[PDB]
């Protein structure tokens, strides 16, 4: 995650095996309940897309649902594309490109680069655009795994 | 399972179909006023006659402490 | 929570996964006992109205006392925003606008409006506005709950 | 607890929840047994009295004992404030008031109260009066509970 | 449970009863005084009778300590 | 249960019983005078026939060690 140090920056720090092992536990014990969100939310603050698709690729288990996830993922990251084009001319040496869906997803972009615009004046967050995807596809799941 | 087979039993207290409504109720995502309307209807119609009898007693305007204390010897 | 840091500051930070887990814990194994009250009032010592909504959020089972204690936190405040009207005409620029019954609940404020408010000289303790709401209705239910 | 942090003065920091747990798990375990009155001194170290109260209100079980302590604890203070006559004539503006029973017992005193009169210069052990009542009604307990 | 359905059984220790009691008056929330009057009151009135006996021998101003070491080999 | 109340069984190893009475002398409250004055006294007048035999031949002075040690085939 990217988190602020005591000298008053915002730098990024490992996140740490026992939060690991709570998000497995967590699945483990209540796999599709709704309690899952929060639990979710609160283990996801000042985390990066690199840290979550870790997140959602550590999980053993559920994989209808794991595919149903990444399927609603690239059907969200494809609309961010369709909805936000790219913009006019080649990009200035002063400024830092705009993301994609797949920069959102993790994919096509590099930590320092998740760093660069999280940190950056004005920030931009990706982390919560990507935190929506999943969980409106967490809905999705919840919905259907009703029985 | 939808909220529709929430139903409760003819020897079921009225309190563990309470919970088990308000735990289904809580994977419904509908508008407020759809869920206040779901909460006077259907928690109602789907009890049973015993208690069901005793609900009708209470009138509108009741809340969930006087529901649950109301139906408890049922 | 908001805590004071070193440097002599009243800050955020976050949560610990233990003390999520030990709420959790505290709910499971003691229900509705009257220990919950004192418990829960040491957990929610600096704590934000955003920390007590996910307390409250991350609960699994006892729906129907989760619903119980849900209505009279709107009772509470609906209260709130009878007993203290809006203020007199436009906000100040040079001010922060007072908090409504819904801003208490956390539910139309923002975290950083919830820091402006308990940081900010005088302070207001919207925290321990909720809390009353919060062990007012842990009385409730464990009046009704007593068999 | 009232601890010293590292630029050398001393501030109030929360009591930790497995400290908590532990002194639940002691109380499980060893119920009035004379051990626990070393293990309630080492986990009372640089405690408030409202911790103090906090750790008295969280116990489950022993309820008589729970109230013969509590009438000790108000007998105690009782003799505190006999003793201990008010002072002459108003409070200064240049000072802070003295203590009664009650204060002693954090009933009546805040904790920047408590953090007042033990910080300030000379400090007065409220703490430390508290304590041997505690352990002056841990004696009845155990003398009683003794088979 | 409530307050008043708090009773010593015939064979019970007044102890574990004493236990039960001030279980239940701390799920009680009513003024003090009104508990001080619980206290005196309704803890004697539903004692059984061998220690019923022996608390009325005890007379007023008794303290817990005596009347827990008073009805213990009853 | 009381101090004077401690005494050792007639097949109970001493061993057994001085850990006992260390328990209960752990749980009185005397000055410590009068914890040595019950030392020396109640330990060996409560203690069965056969060691405390053994014990009147150690004599006085005697460390817990050497009682220790001395009545142990009994």
């Amino acid at each position: 995650p990217i988190v602020q140090n005591l000298q008053g920056q915002m730098v990024h720090q490992a996140i740490s095996p026992r939060t690991l092992n709570a998000w497995v536990k967590v699945v483990e014990e209540k796999a599709f309940s709704p309690e899952v969100i929060p639990m979710f939310s609160a283990l996801s603050e000042g985390a990066t897309p690199q840290d979550l698709n870790t997140m959602l690729n550590t999980v053993g288990g559920h994989q209808a649902a794991m595919q149903m996830l990444k399927e609603t993922i690239n059907e969200e990251a494809a609309e961010w594309d369709r909805l936000h084009p790219v913009h006019a001319g080649p990009i200035a040496p002063g400024q830092m490109r705009e993301p994609r869906g797949s920069d959102i997803a993790g994919t096509t972009s590099t930590l320092q680069e998740q760093i660069g615009w999280m940190t950056h004046n004005p920030p931009i967050p990706v982390g919560e655009i990507y935190k929506r995807w999943i969980i409106l596809g967490l809905n999705k799941i919840v919905r259907m795994y009703s029985p | 399972t939808s909220i529709l087979d929430i139903r409760q039993g003819p020897k079921e207290p009225f309190r563990d179909y309470v919970d088990r409504f308000y735990k289904t109720l809580r994977a419904e995502q509908a508008s407020q006023e759809v869920k206040n309307w779901m909460t006077e209807t259907l928690l109602v119609q789907n009890a049973n006659p015993d208690c069901k009898t005793i609900l009708k007693a209470l009138g509108p305007g009741a809340t969930l402490e006087e529901m649950m204390t109301a139906c408890q010897g049922v």
